[PDB]
């Protein structure tokens, strides 16, 4: 009913060896998602992959990525408090409203590439870019979730962990080849872009084997409602030879990307990922009004503690 | 008691769009409803619908450009929108539910049989499987309807048979090649041999005067359910 300073409400998912429950912070009144995991039911490999996901989450703080707030660990349990996405998955949006206009699709795609480019700047590949992993906030703003298959990478070297959902997997992962990290995400962005503008998969079938033959063929239909600039973009990301796919920077400079009205917010956000490198006094005053010491709020913020002090500040800021 | 309620008959002008709804009553969630249309005097053709767990929706190549299939899971409603209408889109639009949804993981190949059917919506716009066009027999005889496909559809998938009584929506008669749904008498038998399928109606009765269609999923491209041209069975 109440885990720490959070009051448990509806269950937003029950999967693998964990249960994600939507809960409210008792003091800040913020809407959060607490992934509850029993460390006494997981095999050693799965527990360590969960600990590695938390570290990767602590590195990825972006407006279009689900923000980790608090990590509460006991001797047998682990609770993972993260930002709650009100608008649900982008998959459930496409099922309910169909394909988006290239104006809506372009706006949401820019937010996805903004987070993917930021991942690859810190040398982190998501490796599971699905439309079910693209969550939406109250105003339908993209929020990349599920850094489950994500891992570090060295630019120029090849990865070998064959993971990723089949309808979005690149043909290298189907064949079981040592692939390049970012090109495997660029193929996933090719599938995601097509799903946003058509409301259907580029590659589909009755079974996984039918779908597998489809992805390996590289042939997909370009519809009448799809513009020439959009067709060129998708076609140059869904390429069988990875060495012939557009880079994350080429995707940003694509003619389709500059087709809307001038977007200075997008250019500023991708410029902050090539540069990488402010305490809200109104929040610190409210925390001191309650009783949360300023010295412990600052210590927990700089040491990446993700504790009661660190979480109350961040939740109060957002 | 589970039935598929459809929206009313519409008269549309050229270039306009039409939206047809399909509300499920009696149970409750997870359906896999598809949209199939039937031109006046012509056979039935699959337009699009839920065909796998992977994507939000699947469309036949012919309808992808003008069809938008949506679903309000909060009200058990499934919608269909066809834009850029012409007199050739004047047809009886049906919504039909796939019968084996309850078994859909990633490896199970669906039979793609239409368990339930809607009454049909009359849409009027202001201006693949080889089957014999007709079959006849005297009461008591046995008639056999041939249905030929290719290795991409019948060769690699199950065959279904539908009976469409004059003026009604089609009804599932045979599923999974040989299976007779509850109510279908043992007089009707289905069979399949490599890329061919057959329907035998033994002890032919006056009540058997209907159009019969064979249907099998085709693995070409994103996949589609292909229907036969239909066989009108008359009794003498
Ligand atoms: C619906 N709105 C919403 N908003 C936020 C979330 C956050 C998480 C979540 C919470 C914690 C961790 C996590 N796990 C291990 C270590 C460290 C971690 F932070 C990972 C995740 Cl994804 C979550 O699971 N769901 C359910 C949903 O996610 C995508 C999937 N496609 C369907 O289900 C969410 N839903």
């Amino acid at each position: 009913a109440r885990i720490g300073y959070y009051e448990i409400d509806r269950t937003i998912g029950k999967g693998n060896f964990a249960v994600v429950k939507r809960a409210t912070h008792l003091v800040t009144k913020a809407k959060v998602a607490i992934k509850i995991i029993d460390k006494t039911q997981l095999d050693e490999e799965n527990l360590k992959k969960i600990f590695r996901e938390v570290q990767i989450m602590k590195m990825l703080s972006h407006p279009h990525i689900i923000r980790l707030y608090q990590v509460m660990e006991t001797e047998r349990m682990i609770y993972l408090v993260t930002e709650y996405a009100s608008g649900g998955e982008i998959f459930d949006h496409l099922v309910a409203h169909g394909r988006m206009a290239e104006k809506e699709a372009r706006r949401k795609f820019k937010q996805i590439v903004t987070a993917v480019y930021f991942c690859h700047s810190r040398n982190i590949v998501h490796r599971d870019l699905k439309a079910e992993n693209l969550l939406l906030d109250a105003n339908l703003n993209i929020k990349i979730a599920d850094f489950g298959f994500s891992n570090l990478f060295t630019p120029g070297q090849l990865l070998k962990t064959w993971c990723g959902s089949p309808p979005y997997a690149a043909p290298e992962l189907f064949e079981g080849k040592e692939y390049d990290g970012p090109k495997v995400d660029i193929w996933s962005l090719g599938v995601v872009l097509y799903v946003l503008v058509c409301g259907a998969l580029p590659f589909d079938g009755s079974t996984l084997q039918n779908l597998r033959a489809r992805v390996l063929s590289g042939k997909f239909r370009i519809p009448f409602f799809m513009s020439t600039e959009c067709e060129h973009l998708i076609r140059h990301m869904l390429v069988l030879d990875p060495n012939k796919r557009l880079s994350m920077e080429q995707i940003c400079k694509h003619k389709w990307m500059k087709l809307g009205d001038a977007d200075p917010n997008f250019d500023r956000l991708i410029a902050e990922s090539q540069q990488l490198k402010p305490l809200n006094e109104d929040v610190l005053l409210a925390m001191e009004d309650m009783g949360l010491d300023k010295e412990q709020t600052l210590q927990s913020l700089r040491s990446d503690a993700y504790d009661h002090y660190s979480a109350i500040y961040s939740l109060l800021c957002d | 008691e589970v039935q598929l309620v459809q929206s009313g008959a519409g008269v549309k002008k050229p270039g306009s769009s039409v939206k047809v709804s399909c509300k499920s009553s009696g149970g409750s969630g997870s359906s896999a409803v598809s949209w199939i249309r039937q031109a006046p005097g012509q056979g039935v053709e699959w337009m699009g619908g839920i065909t796998s767990i992977f994507g939000p929706a699947n469309y036949a190549q012919k309808f992808q450009d003008r069809l938008k299939i949506t679903a309000d899971k909060a009200t058990n409603t499934v919608y269909m929108e066809l834009s850029g209408l012409t007199f050739e889109d004047t047809a009886v639009y049906y919504c039909a539910r796939v019968g084996d949804y309850n078994f859909w993981n990633g490896h199970y190949r669906s039979g793609y049989y239409f368990d339930l059917w809607g009454r049909g919506t009359l849409v009027t716009v202001s201006s693949v499987l080889t089957q014999p066009p007709s079959a006849s027999g005297t009461p008591g005889q046995r008639v056999t309807i041939s249905c030929s496909g290719s290795s991409s559809n019948i060769g690699s998938n199950t065959v279904n048979w539908y009976q469409q009584l004059p003026g009604t929506a089609p009804k599932l008669l045979i599923y999974s090649n040989t299976q007779r749904p509850s109510g279908v008498p043992d007089r009707f038998s289905g069979s399949k041999s490599a890329t061919s399928a057959s329907l035998a109606i033994s002890g032919l009765q006056s009540e058997d005067e209907a159009d019969y269609y064979c249907a099998a999923w085709d693995d070409s491209l994103n996949g589609h359910v292909v229907f036969g041209g239909g066989t009108k069975v008359t009794v003498l």
